[PDB]
């Protein structure tokens, strides 16, 4: 009775209802969300999701079409059960059942898939993220600098600091504008090492 | 008769219609039965002139009969990464294309201010630089009160005047 | 509670979605499971990618071509279906499936 | 010696060796030909077991032969493969990127049953990839190797558990087939035997024993003597062998209803009928040697028997009770004992004979699915064999196993070693063995049976410690897959010179010596105690008269990577698998220098390597150019060898090759006639001699960096070549089609200056990073103009330029040469792919020398970047004049435990300045047991000190105390391997002695041009809107939850804000912070990034009324 | 694996966003057959469907 009391005090004390646990409209994640993609040459490129809806949506108009001619209880209910676990698929793949596989047996990417583990949103994108203006490369030892220097390699430096190089070496009359700038500095003409 | 229709009609994620996929299973199988006497995988040629079509025909129907690909595999086979995150967005805003357009409007707003003010309005209604309208030389004759011949002669000097060097450098630089 | 995301924000609250919310968030019902016309590149009518429904593909510019400029805007293009406005909506707007 | 054109490289061994060191590509080369069933192969077997000679096609063929129908109507065999000869040579595959394969023909027979008819016929199954003469496949021109693999074979294990709080030992039996279904053996913590079939519940053995058909009065008779056994029959409450079996079939099948023929035969058809249960031939052995069912008889119906199962349960039972020897009736008597998982008895080698022989047996089973389907559809009397089979499954499953598999790797080519320990190499991980998550840590140790079988030593060091292993060197391996290896048999306290090759069984059961004990010079021992190695893996003290086996030589364990350290034994095994593992990422230079010290094992794996060219039969060279060798042979003929002249490898570098002949000399069989990338004179060269000092100099050497000399800038001695290549491809898109040629849209006409008339740059060009390799450009058609440039457009009065430009140009921080152009074409009818008009590629060459950034190593795991490369005046010259070329730091060396770099230094320094030991009033007594013509030696005189087998500390203690002077009379090292150096810089000399001699360093492929990349805005990703990330791309760097962590913990919020939102994911924040930069004013206040917004309507995807309040 | 560059099909157009001078609209209101009404923006000179797909 004590863990009855807690799902049913929880629907209880808000202003929910239960009957949300049963559904009569799936929602359709927007198409730039599982874009379809054409790559160089020709292959495209899709993300998984479509084959899951369009599974939905194809036993959802079968079933239109079997109720609204009128057929047996066995083709009904089989329909009915296969489109029962065609949105169970889509909302969470092998949960129940075996997962809905793909070509070369791999299991489909579902929607909660898209949110657990360490591949899933949380972790992946939503807390650590690639960031501009950053590099890499192999430290040596810098025996006679300071304490708060470091050596930075001029090739690096400048792909870092290009748009402040850029301002003010249009700034100095050196160029004329942003795009001549640019190509001066991707060229690497050098007065660009005096204003870096 | 049911089930291969339906299978033609949802086997396939952008969708070919039945007669294609006729087309697709009946060169499928002339190829597969030339393979198999040749010794050799049949040119396009032989293929063509077996099924009674060009060459280019095979070609287009070999380019529809791909399936894609799937974003979400992995192609780091550690794991680690998957093929949706190897791609680059090639119609994305550059970042450096739209602060040299600003700087190209800046610019061009300013030597269009440097001219006579009937003059800069006849090419901002020309060239539609006001609201993105581009009007009629009939619309700027009507709206400035002379005749088309001399608002066509205006514009022709305007535009000599603009194409002028000494107006004309710092936006030769641009382009 | 607003979703146009400006950054005054004091809470987020998180519900069970029931069905006349979710016939409230969509914006057309996809019925039909066509992705993509095999030989234009196009988006289908009433499809999974339906540009009817979920906004178009090119900035300020409808599909069959009659509006293309931003002195149209938020107009329907009475022959196709399609607003013209921007092409970042087709990350922000949702479909059903009935 | 044994090898012709040999370099005299004196030894300090002082063993005899018995055995000469096996091919070392046997273990590929082997197993292909035995996949084959080539003559070479059935002559060997011919030689060693011709009861059955069956390759593995004809075994593939005779265990699917014959296919019948449901009825039994009718019958399709097939008989006798058989190939053709190969359809393009190596070179010519290797260029056009066309795989190198051979036709296969196997000769079916269809038969009709009832009327009686035969059609025989000859069918084509595809092209079936070869192998070269090296062991390597070569798949779309690329170079591919498929290692071998550690699977666990089939058989049957016992095996002891003991429960935690009753504290009773519980046995169990585990018999695991392969493709078939599982069936296991329990004794619990009570009295009672479980059966669990098939992953299932549990129930008693006499349940089963009833169900396979034996009463109560047989099971009493039988298991007369186990409690165990009779109390279970007492609480079976069950009788009825029909009533047991409904039982096991509902326990077994649930949801069926259950008739009486199907669940009588359910148990049969799943065991005892070969169809769904076969264990192999090798499991059949197995279970054979173990219970004892059989002795005499070949292996033979390999499917599993109601005896072998009562006597596992027999077995079972008797080890629970705790016998310790079992006789079956009907077979010789087998000791009782529990089975360990690891021994190397149990891990079959499952090698690339078999990896292919497995994958042909899965694409005959899905093409014998659609034969047994289409000989009933279609009639009889129409039907042949051509019509019958279907050879595209059997074709795609061989192209889907060459490519895309974990197993078909991409061949590891920096140098030769690499190239050889990339074969030989026993990879543990794989489809059909343990991942890398959930491997255990007890298989991933040394077991002690891996004494000659595997190398202790050589490991990847990351994330892979035990799972990937190598072959020792004297190894070999067995019909069914065990790994054998050589042993000298001594009889009766005399050592014989017979040698036997025993497995890892056998070795238990006998007791093997040591190789370096005193055989007294016609076999018998000296000291009457001989240390030996006894059953379990311990060693014991035995006397002389119960030995029975001798190691073949020392340095067995070892690999061939392993083989080639010096001073190994002095060494740590950590630094011992570094070293291991860091000579096999060597470059080649541009030189090749052969070292002043070195082991045994450089010349045969240099020539066992494959990338020396070697004489086939004796003669006398007729002309020798730098592209070609043509021998004059003893009967008339001759025989040019090409040469591969900068040469692309896999990994980027350089594969030249040139000669080392004369245009008059005579050459025998097997001698090098052609040198290689690393190699020198014949043998093996990976770096070279750099004088050294262990001093620690200023700061610069700190913490394992490297001090160089300019001398090795100016002298160009570790200098290397590297050779990219770039790719484009003008298809035919919708609007149009690409076109490549010189006629680019708006661009300058200065770029367009090296640029042939049609495109491509002309040879010899230097590039830089943005120049034009290839110019493509693409058909854009009619879009819409901005008004701003339609008016420039109209001001300056150009066109719109409907096509746009996207060619090819070198990407950042490359340069150097263009070497060749390789173009394809459609109209020259080369087999391009769909779509693929042209391809054109384009080979830049650069030539990289030594700089600060670039990482150096030496042979005993001591490597470190470059930290200064001063000028050759301020290093620490000798008294002589010499300037040092490397110094070392001292810290590194004593908490390592590496001290066999100074040992090597030691001697490096005495086999560069020579010797003479004065013998004037007799040998001295250090030097009683160095050989002959090691008491002198002239300067720069290579020696070689084996593995376990080397030189002494007194040895070497002699050897420094008496070297000879340079030119004048000075001798700069005295007796303790230091020199009084002077100061360059400072000019007054050191206060103490220093430490200098010459060792052997190595140049390593962490290179620091290749290493260092920056990005200020690129590419952006999809879905979510952060950068890429990648060298091939711009790419950013990753910012993870540590970071994030460590800066809240300073307490920096506005870094932090700003490096998660208008740096990664902010898109109309981007543009505003790059354009308030660009024109200097204030950084605006961030937005809302996008993932966030992605979150969002994920989570109002997924039924979730997430909504955003505001107050 | 690659250095795959792919584009989804559209274009983006890049003019100013601008909300003083639009072109004029007018509300049309439909009623379906459930007793739910919806307006939509047409313009001016646009013929008014009869029957609009809600
Ligand atoms: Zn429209």
């Amino acid at each position: 009775a004590l863990k009855r009391l807690k799902v049913v005090a929880a629907f209880q004390q808000s202003g929910n209802s239960p009957m949300g646990m049963v559904l009569d409209a799936v929602p359709v994640i927007p198409p730039e969300l599982r874009p379809m993609v054409q790559l160089d040459g020709g292959r495209f490129a899709t993300s998984d999701l479509n084959d899951l809806y369009r599974r939905v949506i194809n036993r959802n108009n079968r079933l239109k079409r079997l109720i609204d001619l009128g057929a047996p209880e066995i083709i009904v209910n089989n329909e009915k059960r296969m489109l029962q676990e065609s949105v169970d698929a889509l909302f969470d793949n092998g949960r129940r059942g075996r997962p809905v596989t793909g070509p070369g047996n791999r299991p489909l990417k579902s929607l909660s898939d898209l949110l657990k583990g360490k591949q899933g949103r949380f972790r992946q994108n939503l807390l650590g993220k690639r960031v501009d203006y950053s590099g890499r490369s192999v430290i040596v030892v810098g025996p006679q600098l300071k304490l708060h220097q470091c050596g930075l390699p001029k090739l690096m430096a400048l792909e870092l600091f290009k748009p402040f190089v850029m301002k003010r070496l249009v700034d100095l009359n050196h160029a004329q504008n942003i795009k001549s700038a640019k190509r001066m500095v991707e060229r690497q003409r050098p007065q660009v090492w005096d204003v870096l | 008769q049911a089930i291969t229709r339906a299978m033609a009609d949802q086997a396939r994620t952008i969708r070919i219609p039945v007669h294609m996929v006729e087309v697709i299973n009946k060169l499928g199988r002339i190829q597969r039965e030339l393979l198999q006497d040749l010794g050799r995988e049949p040119t396009p040629e032989e293929l063509a002139k077996e099924m009674d079509i060009t060459p280019e025909k095979v070609l287009e129907i070999q380019q529809y009969a791909r399936e894609p690909i799937s974003l979400d595999q992995t192609i780091g086979d550690e794991g680690d990464s998957q093929l949706g995150d190897f791609i680059e967005d090639s119609e994305a805003v550059v970042a450096v294309d739209a602060v040299s357009f600003t700087l190209l409007q800046d610019q061009l707003q300013s030597v269009l201010d440097t001219l006579s003010e009937r003059e800069a309005g006849v090419v901002r209604l020309r060239f539609g630089l006001t609201d993105g309208q581009p009007r009629t030389l009939d619309e700027i004759g009507q709206v400035y009160g002379v005749t088309r011949e001399r608002i066509r002669q205006i514009e022709s000097k305007t535009m000599s005047k603009l194409r002028h060097p000494s107006r004309s450098q710092v936006l030769r630089d641009y382009l | 509670g607003a979703m146009l995301d400006v950054n005054f924000f004091d809470e987020l609250r998180i519900g069970l979605a029931t069905a006349e919310d979710i016939r409230q968030w969509s914006y057309g019902e996809v019925k039909k499971p066509e992705t993509i016309n095999y030989r234009t590149l196009k988006p289908e009518k009433d499809g999974l990618f339906c540009e009817k429904i979920f906004g178009p593909t090119r900035d300020w510019e409808c599909y069959c071509g009659k509006y293309k400029r931003v002195r149209f805007k938020g107009i329907i293009c009475e022959r196709c279906g399609v607003e013209v406005t921007r092409a970042k909506v087709r990350r922000e707007r949702m479909g059903h499936i009935e | 010696n044994s090898v012709p054109g040999a370099p005299n490289r004196v030894s300090f061994a002082k063993l005899r060796e018995p055995l000469e060191v096996p091919g070392l590509l046997d273990v590929q080369t082997d197993s292909f030909e035995w996949l084959i069933g080539s003559p070479r192969w059935r002559e060997s077997a011919a030689e060693r077991g011709d009861v059955n000679p069956v390759g593995g096609l004809e075994e593939v063929l005779y265990e699917l032969s014959p296919i019948e129908d449901f009825s039994g109507s009718m019958s399709l065999s097939f008989s006798d493969p058989r190939f053709d000869d190969v359809k393009a040579p190596v070179d010519e595959c290797k260029d056009k990127d066309m795989t190198y394969a051979a036709p296969l023909f196997v000769t079916a027979e269809f038969i009709n049953n009832n009327t009686g008819e035969i059609k025989s016929q000859t069918v084509f199954m595809g092209d079936f990839p070869m192998m070269t003469e090296k062991g390597t496949f070569i798949i779309n021109g690329t170079e591919r190797v498929v290692v071998s693999q550690l699977v666990r074979s089939p058989g049957v294990y016992f095996d002891e558990t003991i429960d935690k709080s009753t504290d009773k030992t519980l046995h169990s039996v585990k018999v695991i087939p392969s493709r078939g279904a599982w069936l296991e053996f329990d004794v619990d913590k009570r009295d009672t035997v479980g059966v669990r079939i098939d992953r299932k519940r549990r129930q008693p053995v006499t349940v089963l024993l009833k169900a396979l058909g034996w009463t109560s009065e047989q099971i009493v008779e039988r298991f007369g003597f186990s409690e165990i056994m009779r109390s279970t029959l007492e609480k079976d409450n069950t009788v009825g062998t029909d009533e047991a079996l409904l039982d096991i079939y509902r326990k077994l099948r649930p949801g069926e209803p259950p008739t009486k023929e199907s669940a009588q035969t359910l148990l049969e058809n799943l065991f005892f009928k070969e169809k769904r249960y076969d264990l192999a031939r090798v499991g059949r052995y197995k279970v054979n040697k173990k219970l004892g069912l059989h002795v005499g008889e070949p292996i033979t119906s390999s499917t599993l028997t109601e005896e072998d199962v009562v006597a596992t349960i027999e077995y079972l039972v008797r080890l629970h009770e705790g016998q310790t020897t079992m006789t079956v009736p009907g077979g010789v008597e087998v000791p009782v004992e529990t089975d360990d998982i690891d021994h190397f008895g149990n891990r079959r080698l499952r090698t690339v004979g078999e990896l292919i022989q497995n994958q042909i047996r899965v694409g005959m089973s899905r093409m014998e699915r659609v034969v047994r389907e289409r000989m009933t559809t279609q009639d009889v009397e129409a039907i042949t064999p051509q019509t019958l089979i279907n050879i595209r499954p059997v074709v795609a499953a061989i192209k889907e196993f060459f490519g895309t598999s974990q197993l078909s790797q991409f061949m590891d080519q920096n140098n030769p070693l690499s190239g050889l320990t990339h074969k030989r190499r026993l990879s543990a991980l794989g489809p059909g063995g343990l991942s890398r998550e959930r491997a255990g840590l007890e298989v991933r140790d040394v077991h002690p049976s891996h004494y000659g079988r595997m190398c202790p030593i050589e490991t990847p060091e990351g994330p892979n410690i035990g799972l990937i292993g190598s072959l020792s060197v004297y190894a070999r391996v067995n019909p069914f897959g065990f790994i054998e290896t050589p042993y000298r048999k001594v009889v009766d306290g005399v050592v014989s010179d017979e040698i036997v090759y025993l497995t890892a069984d056998e070795e238990d059961r006998h007791v093997v010596a040591q190789a370096n004990s005193p055989i007294d010079a016609d076999g018998r021992f000296v000291e009457p105690r001989v240390l030996v190695r006894r059953k379990a893996g311990e060693v014991e003290y035995v006397p002389s008269s119960e030995v029975d086996y001798m190691d073949v030589s020392p340095r067995q364990m070892v690999s061939v990577a392993t083989a080639m350290i010096p001073f190994l034994e002095h060494d740590d095994a950590n630094r011992a698998l570094m070293g291991a593992n860091m000579q096999r990422q060597a470059v080649p230079l541009v030189r090749s220098e052969a070292p002043l010290v070195g082991t045994g094992m450089e010349l045969r794996a240099a020539i066992d390597a494959g990338d020396v060219v070697v004489a086939e039969e004796s003669g006398v060279i007729e002309e020798v150019s730098a592209d070609y060798i043509t021998v004059m042979h003893d009967n008339g003929t001759r025989r040019t060898y090409r040469m591969r002249k900068f040469a692309r490898s896999n990994h980027g570098t350089c594969a030249n090759q040139c000669p080392i002949v004369d245009a008059g000399d005579r050459v025998e069989a097997g001698q090098v006639i052609a040198d290689g990338p690393c190699t020198d004179d014949g043998e093996m060269a990976l770096g070279k001699n750099l004088l050294v000092a262990i001093m620690p100099w200023e700061g610069h050497n700190y913490e394992d960096a490297i001090i160089l000399s300019n001398r090795l800038v100016e002298e160009d001695v570790l200098t290397s070549i590297h050779i990219e290549e770039h790719e484009i491809d003008a298809r035919d898109t919708k609007l149009g089609a690409e076109e490549i040629t010189r006629d680019i849209p708006n661009i300058s006409d200065e770029v367009l200056a090296d640029l042939d008339e049609r495109g491509i740059v002309r040879i010899g060009a230097e590039v830089r990073d943005g120049d034009i390799l290839v110019g493509k450009v693409t058909p854009k058609g009619e879009t819409e103009l901005t008004p701003e440039e339609r008016l420039l457009r109209a001001i300056f009065g150009e066109k719109a330029r409907e096509v746009r430009d996207t060619s090819l140009k070198v990407p950042h921080g490359e340069s150097g040469k263009v070497i060749g152009i390789r173009v394809f074409s459609r109209e020259d009818e080369d087999e391009l792919p769909a779509g693929v008009n042209e391809l054109v590629r384009v080979y830049v060459a650069q030539k990289r020398k030594i700089s600060d950034g670039d990482k150096l190593a030496g042979r005993h795991g001591n490597k470190g970047v470059i930290g200064k490369i001063l000028p050759v005046e301020d290093m620490p010259f000798l008294a002589d004049g010499t300037p040092v070329d490397i110094i070392l730091n001292t810290h590194g060396v004593p908490r390592r435990m590496n001290i066999g770099q100074i040992l090597e230094t030691h001697l490096g320094w005495c086999a560069h300045s020579g010797w003479k030991v004065d013998a004037a009033k007799g040998v001295p007594d250090w030097a009683a047991r160095l050989p002959d013509e090691l008491l002198e030696a002239q300067p720069n005189a290579i020696v070689s000190t084996p593995v376990f087998d080397g030189a002494q500390e007194a040895e070497l203690q002699g050897l420094l105390s008496c070297t000879l002077p340079n030119r004048d009379g000075d001798v700069l090292v005295d007796a303790d391997g230091k020199a009084m150096l002077f100061d360059g810089r400072s000019g007054e000399p050191f206060p103490y002695p220093v430490t200098v001699g010459y060792m052997y360093i190595m140049k390593l492929h962490h290179l620091v041009d290749d290493k260092i990349h920056a990005r200020s805005t690129g590419p952006y990703s999809m879905i979510t809107q952060q950068p890429l990330g990648g060298k091939a791309q711009f790419g950013g760097q990753r910012f993870g939850e540590m970071e994030c962590w460590a800066m809240q913990a300073y307490g920096a919020a506005y870094t932090l804000q700003e490096l998660l939102t208008i740096k990664s994911d902010d898109t109309v924040g981007r543009v505003k912070v790059y354009e308030a930069i660009v024109k200097g004013e204030n950084i605006p206040e961030p937005g809302i990034p996008e993932s966030f917004k992605v979150l969002l309507k994920e989570l109002q995807s997924l039924c979730l009324n997430v909504e955003v309040l505001s107050s | 694996d690659r250095v795959l560059r792919g584009s989804r099909l559209g274009a983006v157009s890049y003019e100013t966003d601008r909300n003083h001078d639009l072109a004029p609209r007018q509300i049309a209101r439909y009623r379906t057959d459930n007793g739910e009404e919806f307006e939509v923006p047409f313009a001016d000179d646009a013929e008014i469907p009869g029957t609009w797909l809600c």
